[PDB]
């Protein structure tokens, strides 16, 4: 799901970075580590709303180093995952374990046990393709996908999904 | 029964039957809820109550307060081809006689579905109640 | 003749096969029960039963 919340962020400087622009500077770094990474408390950070308007509170010094450290409170758009989800999706890479479908910026993947009986694998074909009775699943098909399970590892976050139940498979 | 509810908890009355037991409109078979639930949350199978091979789908549950399978199976009939008739010519004018025979007549659906015939009939039937849907949407 | 009468129609304790069995000779009614399959038994003796008056209240929410 693509929501929106306010986030803090602790961000660190060198000393060297205390000209009257440094407000900036941080802004930089806020943007250089909050968009494209991922957390697993809060999902996959895609942007950051409201640029002119964040807040820079009060910056402390921590005793060795003599670096700065800030704690900023800002409004992003995030992405998360969540178990039992139906998504949509194209495939990517295929495996004899499963195809491993592509939804934003998570790589979900579904077991073949996760898959109707009908739905066959197929390495033959150039790339390999799932067969099944009606419809081919190839990597640039597009394939509707329900969530079962997401995993929140820190920085990283890979979900597992299925085909089984009715209204899903391939778009 | 108290001695079959369930091909695997047909004798839960001394572990405290706390458990309902659904019964699924494509079987009418009694299964308790610990194993209904791995039924088609495992995918969308058949129940092995006594060997059985119809599919039991995903929700659409009931209770059951128990009035033989017989007559469940006609009131549930009975009420879903009497909303397919509705009141098409019924008390449009106040007869009697042509209202009588129109009820003689849905009720003699509901008897050839309830007892099958021989699977061409009721087809039939199936024809008159798309018919039917189709007047009730113009 | 022992190992004929069935299901407790003539009792023994089987000790050794090598001394000529030092026999018992005692009656009851059924004894045999050996359709108990083994894996049965194995999950009986695993259970480790709460003692003093655990047992009851444990049985007593369960509604026994
Ligand atoms: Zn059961
Ligand atoms: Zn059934």
């Amino acid at each position: 799901m693509f929501f929106i919340k306010d986030l803090s962020l602790n961000i660190t400087l060198h000393p060297s970075f205390f000209g009257p622009r440094m407000k900036q500077y941080l802004k930089t770094k806020l943007l250089e580590e909050v968009e494209g990474s991922c957390t697993g408390k809060f999902g996959y950070i895609l942007c950051v709303l409201d640029y002119d308007n964040i807040d820079i509170q009060r910056g402390r010094i921590l005793p060795t180093d003599g670096s700065a450290e800030f704690n900023v409170k800002y409004r992003a758009v995030v992405f998360k995952p969540f178990k039992g989800e139906v998504v949509d999706g194209t495939v990517v890479s295929c495996s004899q374990h499963g195809f491993e479908v592509q939804v934003g910026p998570m790589k979900v993947f579904v077991t073949k046990h996760l898959m109707p009986q009908d739905l066959t694998f197929n390495a033959g074909s150039n790339p390999p393709s799932y067969q099944s009775s009606e419809d081919v699943i190839t990597i640039k098909s597009r394939i509707r996908v329900k969530i079962e399970g997401c995993i929140s590892q820190v920085s990283s976050i890979h979900a597992i999904g299925s085909i089984k139940e009715d209204y899903l498979g391939a778009i | 029964e108290n001695k079959d509810m369930c091909p695997i908890c047909k004798t839960d009355r001394y572990l405290s039957p706390d458990v309902k037991f659904l019964v699924n409109p494509e079987c009418y078979h009694r299964i308790c809820e610990s194993c209904v639930d791995r039924i088609f949350s495992l995918g969308p199978a058949q129940c092995p109550y006594k060997g059985c091979d119809k599919i039991l789908r995903k929700n659409k549950f009931k209770t059951q307060i128990f009035d033989d399978v017989e007559v469940e199976k006609e009131v549930d009939i009975r009420k879903r081809v009497f909303n397919v008739f509705n009141k098409t010519i019924d008390d449009f004018n106040g007869d009697l006689v042509e209202y009588n025979k129109y009820l003689e007549e849905v009720e003699d659906i509901i008897y050839k579905l309830d007892h099958g015939i021989d699977v061409a009939k009721t087809e039939e039937k199936l024809r008159t109640y798309e018919e039917l849907n189709k007047q009730l949407i113009m | 003749t022992i190992n004929q009468l069935e299901e407790d129609s003539k009792i023994l304790v089987l000790r050794t096969k090598k001394d000529k069995t030092p026999r018992y000779v005692w009656y009851n009614s059924g004894g045999n029960l050996k359709c108990i399959d083994e894996e049965f038994v194995k999950m009986w003796e695993n259970v480790q039963l709460p003692q003093f008056a655990e047992l009851p209240r444990k049985l007593q929410d369960l509604g026994l």
